């Protein structure tokens, strides 16, 4: 699991 | 046309790689700017997926995995249609701050790459590749690479590539069928050609990657452990390619 990648993925913004 | 307004209303913006164009050329900085740009245009490719038609219907592993094996690709092409667009095939357009003459290709250690890389933007010219097209083609690059033991959701995956097949298909068709056969066999070889290219620049990075402390080139955080994780599953054969043609 990519945590930053999930993050930007997760991410609304 | 539904598909084609949301592709364009879609499309990210310029991207710049941040490098300093008043030093001299030197084979760490323009790698580690090539790094960096790799990282910004990464975070576009996250926001440009989560808005294509389909994509969130996918598993989320799902969408994890397309984008890191796709990411290669999808960039080499889009950089191939900057170069056509910007310096009609001349130079190697990464951003508007980095730009490559065959001194760069050089310098980079790259030179066969690149040479490929130009092939590819020049293509853009010789096929007259419209705009519309190129936006398909970018969007169907996304869905053009999983691992060879199948996906979280291996269904919704395999409908939504489908798709967007289909809309290439239909923005191809011209009253003679002809015509749109031999287009759609142009524009798949074409495709089709992005993936040896991005494999040999995967293999490029991956060695650079272990070996970058030696030669101070820095690699971002995303970018590392993509490399590190991701690549090596398309560099043992784990991740392959969806070819149109044979190879
Ligand atoms: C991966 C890499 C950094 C990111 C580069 C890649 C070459 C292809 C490329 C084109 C772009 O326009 C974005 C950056 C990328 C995706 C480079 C090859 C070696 C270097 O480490």
């Amino acid at each position: 699991e990519n945590a930053l990648l999930r993050y930007l993925l997760d991410k609304d913004d | 046309p539904i598909f084609l307004n949301v592709l364009e209303a879609i499309e990210p913006g310029v991207v710049c790689a941040g490098h300093d164009n008043n030093q001299p050329d030197s084979f760490a900085a323009l790698l580690s700017s090539l790094n960096e740009l790799g990282e910004r245009q990464l975070v576009h490719v996250v926001k440009w997926a989560k808005a294509l038609p389909g994509f969130r219907n996918l598993h989320v592993d799902d969408q994890m995995a397309v984008i890191q094996y796709s990411w290669m690709g999808l960039m080499v092409f889009a950089m191939g249609w900057r170069s056509f667009t910007n310096v009609n095939s001349r130079m190697l357009y990464f951003a508007p701050d980095l730009v490559f003459n065959e001194y760069r290709m050089h310098k980079s250690r790259m030179y066969s790459q690149c040479v490929r890389m130009r092939h590819l933007s020049q293509e853009f010219g010789w096929l007259q590749i419209t705009p519309q097209e190129f936006l398909c083609m970018k969007a169907l690059l996304l869905f053009s690479i999983i691992p060879v033991d199948g996906l979280k959701n291996q269904k919704f995956f395999d409908e939504l590539r489908m798709n967007y097949i289909k809309e290439l298909d239909r923005i191809i068709a011209r009253k003679n069928p002809t015509s749109c056969s031999r287009r759609f066999y142009q524009l798949t070889k074409l495709l089709d050609s992005v993936q040896p290219i991005a494999r040999e620049l995967y293999q490029f990075t991956f060695d650079l990657l272990i070996k970058s402390h030696m030669v101070s080139v820095d690699f971002p955080e995303m970018m590392a452990e993509i490399i590190s994780v991701q690549v090596p599953k398309i560099l043992s054969g784990k991740v392959k390619p969806i070819y149109f043609h044979t190879q």
